[PDB]
RNA sequence: AGUCUGGUGCCAGCAGCCGCGGUAAUUCCAGCUCCAAUAGCGUAUAUUAAAAUUGUUGCAGUUAAAACGCUCGUAGUUGA
RNA sequence: AGCAUUUGUCUAAAAUACUUCCAUUAAUCAAGAACGAAAGUUAAGGGAGUGAAGACGAUCAGAUACCGUCGUAAUCUUAACCAUAAACUAUGCCGACUAGGUGUUGGAUGAAGUGCUUCCUUCAGUACCUUAUGAGAAAUCAAAGUCUUUGGGUUCUGGGG
């Protein structure tokens, strides 16, 4: 590949790089970090 | 045959010089140690006949246009054009002339014959937008780009230009119905060139 | 370091066709490369090829018919099952009408359609159209 | 339906609307070196002309056709 | 061609479409199944037929 | 009608020495005469008459010492609905003038798209015979043929353009900024142009050539 | 090239034929004897091959005998325990370390000394894998004098 | 889908977004007409498409975000 | 990173040459390690000139600045450390294939000027000019090419402000 391994046994690398690099997105950070349930007052409700 | 070859050989036509284009080396014979290139000329003669063969196969010769930017070549193209019924174009090529449809020099030519495609470059460029094969008398420093027919010659002297067009004219007149090939054409040898 | 010759060779052939060479000199030589050229001849893409003998590695000089739009190699050489072939060709080929996807299968190196008609999966090597 | 045509030299297909590629008409000679009726025509793509390989390719093609003897 | 699912499903679909009245007399091949259009489906409706037979004077009246 | 061509190729068409636009495409001749297209697609006699549509009017401005100048670029789409599309572009200070100039450009621009089958010869030609992808500015647009009953899959602009070209069953896709409409149209037009550029097995066969109109009608061409 | 920035291609060309020259029709025993004499004189296999080409005028041993020189030495049981290549590399590294012991400000000598020892480790690991150095074997700079002694 | 009628006058306010309102408002408040969907239609939060904006397919890294200062090297991946 | 006096010594290096040897030993590499400008820190010299700090004279609306003159720390070497810079060819590295010409530096091959000098052919470096029916958002780029016609191998990196 170019900037990616082709490798038949390189599924390991593809998973780890994808897993680390996913976190950079803002929406993803908001969705999977705990801060959502903490700092927001409504915390998974439309209404209060 | 050999008398015509000899006349070319005595003439200055085959004197190539330094700064010679990559493409053209299959027509060069040898590098002189004195910094000049000898041109084979035998291939040039047969190739000139091929150029004549393409020119003759055109239904109207008066749609076949000759071009020279050069002052000294201007008479030679005009005389060559006069005999074969062609239009000669001398000096500036007005850049829109074939392509533009309202310009004074608006022309739909069949074929273009070029004196040095280095000098006559605007016509060469326009010819490629106008789907024209293009014959070109090419020299050491001349492009071979665009043109289908390349004729090797030194084109920096008046006699050389004139001799090649004169020989071409005799060959075309022979291919035409104008005069039998059996007897030499005696008209205006050493006399197309500038004053 | 050089790795798989075949891809660079096919890119060279593609460049040669783009350039308009008519004949070309492959400096690599191998059994698989020879089989691939024989297959391209089978499908009317390549004409004759001459294998020149040197002990270290022969060379191949291939006469081109100019019919190729592209020839290329897929690396890694993925495994592919018979029903998966339809997805692969839909991805790769310019049309389902023409173009050829090449596998290596237990009945030999052959294109996908022939392999499919036969009935064995295998590994994907390349393609041309 | 439209029928496209190909370059004689390279095998390459010539597009409909390209406006640069050419058809070169070559006259056959008669026995005394007069223009015969017949003309052989060959198709040259713009790319080869832009490269400047047209003269070389034409020479190779003429040699194959027996219209030039000197080959290159 | 010559696949069991394909010939079973195709024959079954064509039979069903003929029964519904979507397909014509020699319309018995897959390009006519693709060929179907929204007015033709609408034409199978009872209000359209009632208008067509002349039982009512309009589709809305039907 | 009574209109005057000043090009010789035009004059051949005016007399009817050339049957179709197909021949002019065959010899790849430049077209600077709208009358050729108007003669061939003869509005009340034509099988598939050319249908116009102003797709996009855009403001552009020079900006000057004494202030702004609004000019109008105009993109228009024309097509027979059967095989010949045309995309025309003109910028002028007045909108209607821009539109007319663009329509004249569109006729000159007129290109044949290759129409064939997705696969089997079970009906009529109906879509591009293979993938074409066309680029303009940032935007690279790919048409890839779909099986029958899969008409005009794509954006509204694409649907219209394919309808003018006479393409039915195809998927479209895109890479880059679609929003820039002139580039988007041009990228489609570039792809449509590529259709007779790709080589196909049917074109493995040897080709031999009809002589030029400039040789076929030489006497009449000198005369008129 | 492994560590340099070049890619120089100066090398042995080799003729097409593997057959003997016209000039020399010598028996295998004569060829073995000539090599044995050079080996006995204390010359190392690269030096012997170079000498065999130049001094004795003979095309190389694999062409005129059909078997490699190292293999011939091994068959007679006389082949060297330490590789010729490894010996020169260790000798160069020892030379650099002696120099580095004197001069602590030579950064390039330090840089090359780690580089060459790393090359020795790679070559050693390959020789261990081909079972030409013991399973228990390891390079050490302390014992390196003893290795090439 | 309206250069429709009054009143308000950066105020009141509306409006995912761009915006409208600071005095002859097509965006506000009413009224009129038009338009969309329809016994359902708004609104919010959650979630998918959209997004070839996480990219195996299928991204981007000269100048827009991004080549570790530089080199060796074990694991790793790739190896005529 | 960086490297310009003379001569010597200790060292390494690349290309060339090779009908010399090995016989797959390799490529790129998380971890870890090496070397790493300038300034700074700590110790000895040295403190010429330059000179953060600082001092005056002006300058100016004010000037704690530019300018002028002075001037400690520092600049230099030795001994430790420190571990970053627009540490920039702003382009990760290896590998193939692609296009001309003008040059240029290190070798080898041939010939003619007068053994040598020149030139020719060829290798390994290395720039420029033109051309890219090659690329790109264009600038530009012979790589940023052979990439929606998308996969030679690999490490690292970015995901609106």
């Amino acid at each position: 590949g170019s900037g990616k391994p082709s490798g038949l046994r390189a599924a390991r690398k593809l998973r780890i790089r994808r897993r680390t690099q996913r976190w950079a997105d803002k929406s993803y950070k908001k969705s999977h970090l705990g801060t959502r349930w903490k700092s927001n007052p409504f915390r998974g409700s439309s209404h209060a | 045959k050999e008398e015509s070859i000899a006349k070319m050989l005595i003439c200055k036509v085959h004197i190539g010089t330094k700064n010679l284009e990559n493409k053209m080396k299959r027509y060069v014979y040898t590098r002189a140690k004195d910094g000049v290139h000898i041109i084979n000329l035998a291939k040039t003669y047969e190739k000139l006949q091929l150029a004549a063969r393409i020119i003759v196969a055109i239904s109207n010769p008066a749609d076949v246009v000759v071009v020279s930017a050069r002052p000294f070549g201007s008479r030679a193209v005009l005389k060559f054009a006069q005999y074969t019924g062609a239009q000669a174009i001398a000096g500036r090529w007005t850049p829109g002339m074939l392509t533009n449809q309202i310009i004074q020099k608006f022309t739909e030519p069949r074929l273009l014959i070029v004196t040095d495609p280095r000098t006559d470059a605007q016509s060469v460029k326009e010819s490629a937008y106008a789907n024209i094969p293009v014959i070109a008398l090419c020299d050491s420093d001349s492009p071979l780009e665009h043109v289908d027919i390349a004729i090797p010659c030194n084109n920096k002297g008046k006699e050389s230009i004139a001799l090649m067009y004169w020989l071409l004219a005799q060959e075309v007149l022979y291919l035409k119905g104008v005069i039998p090939r059996s007897e030499p054409w005696n008209v205006m040898v050493d006399m197309f060139l500038w004053r | 370091v050089r790795m798989s010759v075949l891809a660079d060779c096919l890119k060279t052939i593609n460049n040669a066709e783009k350039r308009g060479r008519r004949q070309v000199l492959i400096r690599p030589s191998s059994k698989v490369v020879i089989k691939f050229l024989q297959y391209m001849q089978k499908k009317g893409y390549i004409g004759s090829f001459e294998i020149v003998d040197d002990h270290r590695s022969g060379k191949i000089v291939v006469n081109l018919l100019g019919r190729i739009n592209k020839c290329a190699v897929i690396s890694p050489r993925y495994d592919v099952k018979l029903d998966e072939i339809e997805k692969i060709i839909t991805s790769i080929l310019p049309s389902r009408l023409f173009g050829h996807l090449i596998l290596t299968t237990p009945y030999g190196i052959m294109d996908h359609e022939e392999a499919r008609r036969k009935h064995t999966g295998g590994k994907v090597l390349g393609f041309f159209f | 339906i439209y029928i496209p045509r190909k370059c004689s030299a390279t095998s390459r297909l010539i597009p409909a609307k390209e406006h640069g590629a050419v058809q070169i008409n070559v006259g056959m000679v008669d026995a005394n070196g007069v223009y015969n009726g017949k003309t052989e025509t060959f198709a040259i793509s713009g790319h080869v002309r832009q490269n400047g390989e047209s003269d070389a390719c034409l020479n190779r093609l003429m040699y194959e056709k027996k219209l030039l003897s000197f080959q290159n | 061609e010559k696949s069991s699912k394909r010939i079973f499903q195709g024959e079954a679909l064509l039979r069903r479409m003929v029964r519904q009245g979507l397909l014509g007399e020699n319309e018995e091949k897959l390009d006519y199944v693709l060929g179907l259009t929204l007015p033709k489906l609408l034409e199978r409706r009872l209000q359209t037929k009632v208008f067509k037979l002349g039982l009512a004077k309009s589709v809305h009246h039907a | 009608k009574n209109w005057v061509p000043v090009t010789k190729l035009g004059r051949l068409v005016k007399e009817g020495k050339i049957v179709s636009i197909e021949e002019i495409y065959l010899h790849s001749l430049p077209i600077k005469e709208y009358q050729i297209i108007d003669y061939f697609f003869q509005p009340n006699e034509c099988s598939h008459p050319l249908k116009d549509d102003v797709v996009k009017i855009m403001p552009v401005q020079k900006q000057t010492r004494a202030g702004q100048r609004t000019r109008f670029k105009a993109f228009v789409a024309i097509g027979d609905g059967n095989g010949h599309c045309g995309l025309g572009v003109k910028c002028a200070k007045e909108v209607a003038t821009a539109i007319r100039g663009a329509i004249i450009s569109a006729k000159l621009s007129l290109i044949p798209v290759r129409r064939g089958y997705w696969g089997n010869k079970i009906g009529d030609p109906h879509t591009v015979p293979m993938k074409v992808s066309g680029k303009c500015g940032s935007v690279r647009i790919r048409l890839v043929p779909a099986p029958r009953g899969t008409q005009i899959v794509g954006a509204p602009t694409t649907k219209k353009m394919l309808n003018f070209a006479g393409i039915k069953d195809c998927f479209s896709s895109s890479c880059g900024k679609t929003k820039t409409k002139g580039n988007f149209l041009r990228a489609i037009f570039n792809a449509l142009s590529k259709t007779y550029g790709y080589l196909t097995p049917d074109l493995w066969k040897v080709t031999n050539f009809d002589k030029s109109p400039y040789e076929e009608w030489s006497d009449f061409l000198e005369t008129y | 090239r492994m560590y340099g920035k070049g890619k120089g291609i100066s090398s042995s060309t080799l003729p097409y034929k593997r057959k003997q020259p016209s000039w020399l029709k010598q028996k295998p025993s004569e060829i073995e004897d000539a090599i044995i004499k050079l080996a006995k004189k204390g010359q190392t296999p690269s030096q012997i091959g170079a000498t065999l080409r130049d001094n004795y005028g003979i095309p190389q041993v694999k062409s005129v005998t059909g078997n490699k020189i190292l293999r011939i030495l091994r068959a007679q049981g006389i082949a060297t325990t330490i590789p010729e290549d490894l010996y020169f590399l260790i000798k160069k590294a020892v030379s650099m370390r002696k120099h580095l012991e004197k001069n602590k400000k030579d950064k390039d000598c330090k840089f090359r000394l780690i580089l060459t020892e790393s090359k020795i480790h790679r070559i050693s690991r390959y020789y261990k894998r081909k079972k030409l150095l013991p399973s228990n074997w390891k390079y050490q700079s302390s014992t390196a004098s003893a290795l090439i002694a």
